[PDB]
């Protein structure tokens, strides 16, 4: 940071522990405190500014409750579901840990345990969980938070270009002629991503900003073009736009010829619900829903024909005007485009298809892989990217983008861990949602969550989280660094260290990897998560978790532990302690006596080397700020599938999507069907939830922070004034906010920064005495598996 | 023998009662802002902070108005003309649970 020898602060680089937009921030510490932050003004990314949240990075890791001893339920001396926590030592947590999952593995296997984790771990936390479930348990119930939120950004990709994560960067930011935002609150959730939307707008007026969302929000104060359209009816408009391209003759023929092929996808295919839920009765195609068929483009164009301007104007009530003034950003050849969109697209029961229906308006008009051109879907967490996505901590996957269901990929893995044929679970397991329906059902018995507070983050709390938690059958441990209401539903708490109590690393959305050094040491007894993973490893014999013929294929593994199969296997263990920069610490490095997180990450990087998803030499990484891959002959990749900016792609071609073999994207059929859950005569408004710009998540660590609880100290209903007075309510007076599942009570703003239409109300989740995910749906797109927590149907009721 | 004062007591159960919507405090970081900011104008075709933050109430620092590069313009800068992002003003309250940090000053006497 500074080469100075008289600062009497420590100044060391790290990215910020809140969102996916990624700022440097640079971390001043004295005497095992950070006292001050900064935002990095060599971080390209945010060149020194930060938002609200960032310039209050050195209050989150103090507030008074930090957890700093392991917790455990018990009474008259020993473990009891019924009983209140007590004290107890890391010996004894793991101890018990050790009984219980020993216990649900010899009677039910390895689909009876499971984890939950976290697009906030660090890459090397991601790697070594995703090792120890799916190469160790051989379960491949490990699911994530960003489950609930980049799943069906991922299928998109998968399914439109074979290959996850954007092709743009945030380059295109200064090179857009139009930024159009599909739902994203780029204001409040990208605040430094907005504010070089904002520069690029009002330095080059000319430039269009549209902002499109189910309620007013402070984007709006820099929008040409302001859309407010009906829940869901986006797939519509998505439609519309399409069709406005071809009925005005401004396909891309060379484009479209060279580079795209067309297919129809299937319809009818349910809500990710119980398979007894009359939304799953009534489905035709709920049990292959991703199922997709070739098409020609007189086929497509037919298709998108039906989403006239008379039928989505009607469907979406946006005026026509604003509908073609949209449509024509998209159409005309000398305007580029950046699309933008968060949880708006993929929070959704077509949230999959949404992603795909937004990529065909740029593949329709070749407005893709260059600066400003830019389909580009924004990551939510510091590292849904760079951890969960890319490591591949979901249920179905592998790294650098496979699938436990492909046996090639379970060969690669098989390869590089060093396992015998056979060792990974060749079925996904649970997912996030059905997670907590196997808890509720008793089939999921041992669980271990890390890094979320998905008690309060999950949708449906009353019918299916908390009834899982508190299952009898069932023994929940969650590793936390502060007490919450997932820790308060557990049976064992883990005191945790956070942030730069640990080194770690986040890749962020636009494919930026970026490290810290541990710069103090945690409080108490708190430890990482990566300490936890690999030391709760040492306790399994390969005999105890493996079968006989997988270990008769690798006779050299009998007697030995998971730590020694996982962790030191000649690979992960292969930096020594020498290799640790003297000028920090490094705690897991001095437990386990090598590089741990050097041999993590170099392992892990082998699979994405030479396939499309390289990663720099680890030391690369500590003295950058941050490389985005793929970093080949040590040069990060800014624009990938296009020939000249990416170095995969072959001479002579333009572009190359080379994620699919054909090297083509697709472009898909594929319509507008309704939410799971409208409103009625019964309950008359939608629900719609989401966050503010002071805090983060469920608020564990922002409203333990002293100014950012009192900028925004509560949630609230935001609610128009016109539906407040004929509920008979002022500003300030207490609701119910009521659906079919659950309840919570929260006051009424009607003169707040979220303004929404007659009919609609806005809910901030971030409140942890105002739990509005027992009032949502456990709803999801049927591909992704991804939650819709931005349309329900509720019921407000004055207190 | 655990509690999330960010809950309060009540099981995760029950719907505790909510407590009063409070009114705005008239008193190396972001200072907060002193005053309530609820009738005041922030928008691309109107700043109202500005019309007594301006360099022309203290005034925005020189910070304020550079750009990316560092070059002081004549006027703010885009890349702060968004004040609320960073700058927020407080509930007349007091926090729920005690925070040990300790700032630059403190630390260093
Ligand atoms: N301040 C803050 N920033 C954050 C976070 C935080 O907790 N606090 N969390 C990070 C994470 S992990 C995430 S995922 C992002 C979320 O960032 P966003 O998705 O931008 O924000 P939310 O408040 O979750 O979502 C509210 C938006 O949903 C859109 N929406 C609702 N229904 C529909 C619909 O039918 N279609 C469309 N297209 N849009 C719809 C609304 O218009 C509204 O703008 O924020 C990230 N950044
Ligand atoms: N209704 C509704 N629900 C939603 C959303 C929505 O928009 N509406 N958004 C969804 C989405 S997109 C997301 S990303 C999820 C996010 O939901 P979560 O990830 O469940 O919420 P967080 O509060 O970010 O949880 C992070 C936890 O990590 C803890 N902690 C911090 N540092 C460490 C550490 O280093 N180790 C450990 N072990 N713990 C640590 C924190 O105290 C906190 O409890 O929420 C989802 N839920
Ligand atoms: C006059 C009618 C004002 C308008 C409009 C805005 N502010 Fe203000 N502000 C005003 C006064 C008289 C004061 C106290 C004197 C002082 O500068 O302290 C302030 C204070 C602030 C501060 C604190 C600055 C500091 O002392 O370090 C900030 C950060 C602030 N005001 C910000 C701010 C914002 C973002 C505004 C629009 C939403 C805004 N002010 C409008 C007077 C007036
Ligand atoms: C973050 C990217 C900011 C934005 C947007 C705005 N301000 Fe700011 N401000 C910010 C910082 C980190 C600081 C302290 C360091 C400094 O630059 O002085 C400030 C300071 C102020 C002050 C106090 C100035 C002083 O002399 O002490 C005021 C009155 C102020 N800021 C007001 C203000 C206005 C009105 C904004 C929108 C036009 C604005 N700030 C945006 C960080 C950020
Ligand atoms: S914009 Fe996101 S990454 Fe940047 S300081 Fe704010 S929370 Fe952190
Ligand atoms: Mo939200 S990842």
């Amino acid at each position: 940071v500074t080469d100075s020898e008289v600062t009497k602060l420590k100044w060391s680089k790290a990215p910020c522990r809140f969102c996916g937009t990624g700022c440097g921030v640079t971390v001043a510490v004295k005497d095992n405190k950070v006292v001050a932050t900064q935002g990095d003004p060599q971080a390209e990314v945010n060149k020194g500014l930060n938002c609200v949240k960032g310039y209050f990075l050195s209050k989150i890791m103090y507030g008074q409750d930090r957890l700093t001893r392991p917790l455990m339920r018990m009474k008259n001396g020993k473990y009891d579901k019924n009983g209140d926590f007590a004290p107890v030592t890391w010996d004894q947590a793991f101890d018990e840990m050790e009984r219980q999952f020993k216990r649900v593995l010899k009677e039910k296997g390895p689909t009876a345990v499971g984890m939950f984790g976290s697009g906030q771990w660090t890459v090397w936390e991601g790697y070594a969980a995703a090792k120890l479930y799916k190469a160790g348990f051989r379960s491949n119930n490990i699911d994530p938070n960003a489950r609930h939120c980049m799943a069906s950004a991922a299928a998109g990709f998968m399914r439109t270009f074979g290959m996850d994560e954007p092709m743009g960067c945030y380059d295109d930011f200064e090179a857009a002629d139009a930024f159009v935002l599909w739902g994203s609150n780029m204001a409040e959730m990208h605040p430094i991503l907005w504010t070089r939307v904002t520069d690029r707008r009002l330095s080059h007026p000319k430039t269009r900003v549209v902002v499109l969302s189910t309620f007013t929000h402070r984007c709006f104060d820099l929008a040409d073009i302001g859309i407010i359209f009906k829940p869901q009816t986006d797939l519509a408009m998505l439609n519309y736009i399409a069709n406005y391209i071809i009925r005005n003759n401004k396909v891309n023929k060379d484009f479209v010829n060279k580079h795209t092929v067309f297919k129809e996808g299937v319809t009818d295919i349910g809500y990710g619900l119980r398979p007894d839920h009359p939304l799953q009765k009534a489905a035709k195609n709920a049990s292959d829903p991703g199922a997709a068929k070739v098409i020609t483009f007189d086929e497509f164009a037919k298709f998108v024909s039906k989403y006239d301007a008379d039928y989505v104007s009607k469907l979406s009530a946006v005026p026509k005007a604003k509908l073609d003034q949209l449509a024509e950003l998209y159409a005309d050849p000398n305007i580029k485009v950046m699309s933008l969109w968060t949880m708006g697209f993929n929070q959704h029961t077509r949230g999959t298809w949404a992603n795909n229906m937004v990529y065909n308006l740029h593949l329709l008009t070749g407005k893709i892989a260059t600066p400003g051109n830019s389909p580009f879907s924004l990551t939510g967490q510091p590292s849904a990217c760079g951890t969960a996505r890319e490591v591949g901590t979901f249920s179905h996957r592998l790294p650098a983008d496979m699938v436990v269901t492909n046996p090639k990929h379970r060969e690669e893995a098989e390869r590089i861990w060093k396992l015998p044929p056979g060792t990974i679970p060749d079925k996904p397991g649970y997912d996030a949602v059905l997670q907590n329906r196997m808890l509720k059902d008793g089939k999921l018995n041992a669980y271990w969550v890390q890094v979320n507070n998905n008690m309060q983050a999950a949708a449906n709390l009353m019918e299916e989280g908390l009834p899982g938690y508190r299952n009898p059958a069932n023994f929940i441990v969650v590793s936390d660094a502060y007490p919450t209401v997932t820790a308060l539903a557990a049976d064992l708490v883990l005191p945790s260290a956070m942030w730069v109590e640990k080194e770690g690393a986040y890749g962020n959305a636009e494919r930026r990897t970026q490290f810290w050094h541990q710069l103090v040491d945690a409080p108490g007894e708190a430890r990482s998560d990566l300490w936890q993973l690999v030391e709760f490893a040492k306790r399994f014999k390969v005999e105890e978790v493996w079968p006989p013929e997988l270990i008769a294929k690798k006779p050299e593994y009998k007697g030995k532990t998971l730590y020694d199969v996982l962790y030191r296997n000649g690979q992960v263990d292969k930096f020594p302690l020498k290799d640790v920069n003297a000028e920090y610490h490094n705690a897991e490095a001095k437990a386990f006596g090598f590089y741990l997180q050097k041999g993590l990450f170099e392992e892990y990087a082998t699979f994405g080397r030479g396939h499309g998803h390289d990663l720099a030499p680890f030391d690369a990484y500590h003295e950058a700020r941050g490389l985005r891959w793929p970093v080949v002959n040590g040069k990060e990749t800014r624009w990938r599938y296009r020939e000249g900016s990416d170095p995969y792609v072959k001479a002579g071609t333009g572009f190359q999507f080379y994620g699919n073999p054909d090297g083509k994207a697709v472009i898909f059929a594929l319509p507008y069907e309704p939410p799971a859950e409208s409103p009625d005569k019964e309950y008359p408004y939608w629900l719609v939830t989401g966050r503010v710009l002071e805090h983060w998540h469920s608020g564990s660590m922002t409203r333990r922070v002293p100014e950012l609880y009192r900028s925004f100290p509560n949630a609230v209903v935001f609610m128009h004034p016109e539906d407040a007075k004929a509920l008979g309510l002022r500003r300030g007076v207490e609701v119910e906010v009521v659906s079919r599942r659950g309840r919570m009570r929260s006051r009424i703003e009607t003169r707040g920064r979220d303004a929404p239409p007659r009919g609609l109300v806005f809910v901030p989740w971030f409140d942890a005495s105002q739990l509005i995910n027992k009032v949502t749906l456990d709803a999801t797109c049927p591909i992704s598996l991804q939650t819709d927590f931005k349309k329900c149907a509720v019921k407000i009721v004055k207190v | 023998g655990l509690v999330d004062a960010m809950r309060g007591p009540t099981a995760i159960a029950n719907e505790p009662r909510a407590p009063l919507l409070y009114p705005t405090e008239n008193k190396m970081q972001p200072p907060t802002i002193p005053h309530k900011i609820d009738g005041y104008q922030l928008d691309k075709d109107f700043n109202r902070c500005m019309f007594c933050h301006a360099r022309t109430a203290i005034p925005v620092s020189i910070t304020h108005y550079m750009d990316r590069d560092n070059n002081v313009l004549a006027d703010v800068s885009p890349r702060r003309y968004f004040c609320t992002q960073c700058h927020v003003p407080q509930a007349d309250t007091k926090p729920l649970i005690g925070n040990n940090f300790v700032d630059v000053d403190t630390i260093l006497k």
